């Protein structure tokens, strides 16, 4: 069941003189099935704490294990083939790529976890349906509405059966009707096993997750755990 | 895979790399038309070049100016292996015909045995005969296209009187060869021939300047030709100077890497084309990296590795490039050819431009092009942040 | 003009490209401009070398004519000296080396200082020369070199010109003679022309030349000497713009193969311009909002493709002047005492040029631009 | 006074978009447009800054009729009459905030040393201190709207039309950018915006709702 651990954690941004702190002594665990909101203001490194554990950012010091090794410090080929099985990115804005329909858009992860084309098409269907998708997957994110883009970002997140959701504000581009219709679906797949961890500025969002954290200042102030 | 990736890429913006490509297709296709001609008009020379293997010329060097025997040299050709000789002089003529005028001629000078050597095929009037050496007869053959430059026709150029230099000559026949044909090349407005003492007699020169036996098979030359210059020693009497072999390459690499020269000096400048081509697509390759550095850090979220990236926005460049320097060396092949199927009112001598050296060497260059200007950009590609580009 | 405040503001916003999509045709107005300027130096020697022959007054009218009367029409108020001469286009033999169709000149007495032959080994023609009916030569620097290595080498020695033995008894040098190269003269060799007369049985005497220097009275006094010349016994410039014809058909025809490199460099720009059409289509259609105009549009992204262009054309022709001025010092070898560089008319025409490059290849997009819809660009 | 009076607007492409759009506002005015998806709701707005002609009726801006003017006649109207504001700000990213704010003013025809002095003036008005010359590259995106709420009322205008202000920002930092347009309001500048959430259209005055191409509610009757 424990997926995310972290523990003594600091990330300082170098910067000429300036070795500006950022993350400091974040001690943190994450079971699964769990759904975690981190909340906080600018500064605090919600992005920095979130990209450590996605593992698009290294700490300065301190340890992470995901499933109980170590990948703080993995060369990037091998930390890039961990972050493809382990990780599904949602994010804001959605991110899709605008020459490729949302069929080939959420196949994308499944070409570098390095499946066969028969599957791909398949795996993609199959995800698809699980985020309810009713515009036809042959669409460009072009001709996609708000929640029918962050849908198809949601499948992509889906398609190689990762251990850690990470969100970052998946409402911030939608409107409050839309967004609780996609605020459920993250619901719904929690409650079939998912874990999450979602940043959000906002209570009414971070309402919706089992699990309530907050940073001031790059420290993890208040969990729900104790 | 990385390759589909670049395929779908440059299928993305069609019309972007479609334009890209037609600055490689221009270059290339411009350095192959030119490199095929100066190719071609090499080959044309090379053969001349195997052709000059069949013959020995032997030369009087001081040391190891005495007046050469025509005898001596048909009694050196007795020589077995050895199946014709022939002696000539040469001069330069301006050949004024009524008011036509041709100023560059190589007047030859040949002894009975000379037409006959050199395989002439005599297509209007007669040969030089025996009757026209005993009476010094001022007789002159014409080439094909001399008579008709200089008289219409080979048959109207027959028994007509021109004037040398300024001596009066009569028209006796008018010939063709290979060599004749393909002459033009070599910077020569005509080859006419009459008979050295002839030449000896109207102009200064003695008469037998160059000496030259015919062997067929070709593999006797490295023996046979010092062996007819000791044998042409022997007969000469010891004048103490000695008779040697001259050497046939040495003058027509003198000529061939003159072609040479010239054709890289125009070649270059048509890639300058190709050059400024390359610095196009190094540009749009760059644009392509800030108009997809989400893309990039997306990607590398999703699982690409820098390597990945690296080798992707390569291929990318290479396709643009190859089916640049493809279509290009195509369309070059065919202005070639059609190029060709033109110089024949010139030249009776193959010149296609499909020489697969150039074939293979425009591809090996179109390859570097892509691969040089394309790196900096799939560099920078590769290179970029994950978080900074999200 | 906010169309070229606007103009520059996109250049500067991707330096870097801006320049990369510059140097095309920088490289291509280079090459252009340096080949048009070479051939157009080329040219213009041969236009100076023309001006030359107008000081040289020639008249011809055959009868055998006698230096006496030119000796005698020479007193005129104009002429400056006479001289005459005697052709033939020979060959020069030396033991197995040959010089091919060198233009032999046969002068008289006053040859030699009327046109002004400089010698740089050994001596000119004396008096007994002529007087002794000797066979001397005199050769030029190029034609000595070419034959004997050396100009003291060639001293002294025996030339076979046509045949016949001539004593080599100096070498000259002029600019007239250096130049010889480019009209395709073997040699300028000169001789007494009592000794080409005697060994060739051409006439003593075929051109009669009429040294004047003062330009602006060969109109007048040219006449009257063709019309006193012909009282005893009872015309203009030759085929020299024809060689100005057939190097200038030589300089265009290479020009553009350098030319192409220009017109990828003009594919350049289109293809640039036709990304910063597409995108900032969002700008597009904000600046539409804020009142621009279809035909603001227009115009704007057209002065920024020309201005791109114009520059890189501007800083190409510079590039082409060093250039074309060490391409001065290379010919100063093959050609040399020419004045080589890049003509006024040359610099400009180079100017009309990238900014049309500008302008065709950049129209296409500033038209796309223009009719972008404000409404699908927001 | 009366601005706006769009009266019998169609709009139709086969597709037909607005029918019968029959509406008057006046200076002082915030009007918010809410309604379903595809109800015409930008095409309206669309049709009120004059990016989209209707395909019948007339509209009357500050009393000039202006469905049906040329291209190059409609671009100074919209130029001088409105002041468009964006969800997702429209600045460009090689400006910094003065020139964002001076290019309106660029096509009218003003004095360049003069357009220096209206662009910090109307910074000014929307609290933005000592970003003059930041690229939106360095600014939030409270700080951005307030930028490109400064290019909005640069020229004087008519009419602000917004749509949707807030949603690229926060809920706090909404609230904030939403109080600055309601004291531009108080001092008389008139708004038209449109908006998915009635915690915005809280914010105006009055509240139509367009259902198909036709005016359905209106809190002024
Ligand atoms: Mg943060
Ligand atoms: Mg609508």
């Amino acid at each position: 069941k424990q997926l995310i651990s972290l523990k003594n954690i600091f990330r300082s941004y170098r910067n000429g003189d300036q070795e500006l702190q950022v993350l400091k002594n974040i001690n943190l665990e994450v079971n699964e099935g769990e759904f975690v909101a981190i909340m906080g203001p600018s500064g605090s490194g919600k992005s920095t704490l979130m990209n450590t554990i996605g593992m698009l950012d290294t700490p300065t010091s301190g340890e992470y294990y995901l499933e109980g090794q170590e990948v703080a410090g993995l060369g990037e080929k091998q930390l890039a083939k961990v972050r493809n099985q382990q990780i599904g990115f949602v994010f804001q804005q959605f991110f899709l790529l605008s020459k490729l329909n949302a069929l080939q858009n959420v196949e994308l992860p499944l070409i570098y976890a390095g499946v066969s084309s028969s599957k791909r098409r398949k795996l993609a269907e199959e995800y698809l349906d699980k985020v309810e998708l009713t515009e036809r997957s042959h669409h460009l994110p072009s001709e996609l509405s708000g929640g029918q883009k962050q849908r198809v970002a949601i499948a992509r997140a889906l398609v190689n059966n990762p251990s850690i959701i990470l969100a970052d504000e998946p409402t911030g581009a939608l409107d409050t009707k839309t967004g609780n219709q996609i605020m459920q679906l993250l619901v719904d797949l929690n409650k079939e096993g998912k874990t999450i961890i979602m940043v959000t500025h906002e209570p009414e969002i971070a309402a919706y997750a089992k699990r309530q954290i907050v940073i001031r200042d790059g420290v993890i102030s208040s969990d729900s755990a104790q | 895979q990385n390759l589909k990736f670049a395929f779908s890429s440059i299928m993305a913006h069609k019309m972007r790399s479609l334009l890209t490509m037609i600055g490689i297709i221009i270059g290339v296709s411009s350095v192959v038309v030119i490199m095929a001609l100066g190719d071609s008009l090499s080959r044309q020379v090379n053969k001349d070049m195997t052709k000059s293997q069949k013959n020995i010329s032997v030369f009087f060097s001081p040391k190891k100016p005495p007046k050469p025997q025509e005898s001596w040299v048909q009694e050196a050709a007795k020589l077995k292996g050895v199946d014709s000789y022939y002696v000539t002089n040469s001069t330069n003529a301006i050949l004024t015909y009524q008011d036509k005028k041709v100023e560059n001629a190589n007047l030859t000078g040949g002894n009975r045995t000379y037409m006959d050597a050199v395989k002439n095929e005599i297509i209007a009037g007669r040969s030089l005969r025996e009757q026209d050496f005993k009476e010094f007869a001022s007789v002159i053959l014409l080439d094909e296209e001399l008579s008709i430059s200089l008289f219409e026709s080979p048959q109207e150029a027959i028994n007509k009187v021109v004037e040398v230099n300024g001596f009066s000559y009569r028209v006796i026949g008018v010939y063709t060869s290979p060599e004749a044909k393909r002459s033009k090349i070599y910077g020569f407005g005509g080859l006419p021939i009459t008979t050295n003492i002839s030449l000896a007699a109207n102009f200064n020169i003695d008469e037998i300047a160059s000496i030259v036996f015919r062997v067929n098979d070709t593999s006797l030359t490295p023996t046979l030709g010092p062996e007819l210059a000791r044998k042409m020693t022997e007969l000469a009497g010891l004048q103490q100077g000695e008779y040697q072999v001259a050497d046939e390459s040495v003058v027509f690499a003198e000529i061939q890497q003159s072609f040479s020269f010239m054709t890289t000096i125009i070649s270059s400048i048509a890639g300058i084309s190709l050059f400024v081509g390359g610095t196009g697509v190094m540009n749009i390759m760059l644009v392509s990296v800030t108009e997809r550095t989400r893309e990039i850090g997306l990607r590398k979220a999703l699982g690409a590795t820098r390597a990945n990236i690296l080798i992707q926005f390569l291929i990318e460049s290479m396709i643009l490039t190859l089916l640049g320097g493809l279509i290009g060396l195509t369309i070059a092949s065919g202005l070639t050819a059609l190029a060709g199927l033109l110089l024949q009112g010139l030249i009776e001598g193959i010149e296609v431009g499909v020489s697969i050296p150039v074939a293979l060497f425009s591809l090996a260059v179109s390859a570097s092009v892509g691969m040089i200007f394309g790196v900096l950009p799939a560099n920078k590609a590769s290179k970029l942040d994950p978080i900074e580009a999200l």
